[PDB]
């Protein structure tokens, strides 16, 4: 009757206030971490140093340019992957822990402040060892796709999309969850609970629903990479002219600013639906 | 001794601007 309907209404309403609050937190955490992701990519894929050498009358000028060919494409390709992973991994973690935090409002507390801290600190991996492994793999893939391609080779916008698809296919069949968490290995009483949480996160990253939502974001991130570059094709350009167009994409793919790619992921209703389902699974007794 | 390449590389170096 109406009593049951009121009961389900209040439960949903309660779940929804905490979920929404938790999305606001997650949105903040994503945007505060972006400059660190951006800094790590620039340091590990430093185009601007190679450029500096070229603007300084060097020998092996073509070795530097071939290096730039790889670094530029690698950096923009990795910028898209890591940004999408950043957003979706934080949605997972914050709604997994949010779920537990929601339930502890009912003797034994499952997720106290120290478990929350040690669990959330696992984001480390994506910005750390995971990112470097990701760079190594994308760099190899770019090296296979663009290695034998001349700097004079003129590429149309369609050719460039096709190179990007080839890079993607080498990467995504080399899952992507290996880059977001450290491997599980073959204790302290709240380290037990932390291990249970990291395992549940790993399982989630291997779920079809998670893989679906990450694929959506990736698709939209690479279309955007291409839309951004379309403005420079007004026709085909020499690959050497494409390098600096591609090289500069990191600044927009990893911008905190509104209307940029990260904010479109944060306001993308498909990722919210996925996050809401995570929170619900982990907040129900 | 590749003029066309040297032109191409000089002008593309300005495109990082």
């Amino acid at each position: 009757g109406q009593e049951r309907e009121a009961a389900e209404y209040i439960a949903q309403a309660r779940r929804q206030y905490h979920f929404e609050s938790n999305q606001r937190t997650c949105n903040m955490t994503v945007l505060s971490m972006l400059p660190t992701l951006r800094e790590a990519l620039m340091q590990q894929l430093n185009s601007e140093s190679l450029t500096a050498l070229l603007k300084n009358r060097p020998s092996n000028k073509l070795e530097i340019w071939e290096d730039l060919k790889i670094i530029s494409f690698t950096r923009s390709t990795v910028a898209v992957y890591s940004t999408c992973m950043l957003v979706v991994l934080l949605r997972v973690q914050l709604n997994i822990i949010g779920g537990y935090i929601y339930l502890d409002n009912a003797t034994t507390i499952l997720a106290p402040p120290d478990v929350q801290q040690q669990y959330l600190s696992s984001i480390q991996h994506l910005l750390g060892d995971g990112l470097t492994e990701l760079i190594t793999v994308i760099k190899q893939a770019v090296q296979k796709v663009l290695g034998s391609v001349s700097l004079k080779h003129s590429l149309s916008l369609l050719d460039l999309e096709q190179k990007l698809k080839e890079i993607r296919n080498l990467v995504e069949q080399h899952l992507l969850s290996h880059y977001m968490m450290p491997d599980e290995e073959t204790l302290s009483p709240r380290d037990i609970t932390t291990i249970k949480l990291l395992n549940e996160t790993r399982d989630m990253l291997e779920s079809p629903d998670f893989s679906t939502v990450l694929n959506t974001c990736l698709n939209r991130g690479f279309s955007r990479l291409l839309d951004n570059m379309a403005e420079f094709f007004r026709v085909s350009l020499p690959l050497a002219k494409i390098i600096p167009i591609v090289n500069g994409q990191i600044h927009s793919v990893c911008s905190e600013t509104p209307s940029h790619f990260v904010q479109d992921l944060l306001t993308m209703e498909q990722v919210k639906d996925f996050a809401a389902n995570v929170y619900e699974a982990f907040s129900t007794p | 001794a590749d003029r066309e390449l040297e032109e191409l590389l000089e002008s593309a170096l300005d495109d990082f601007d």
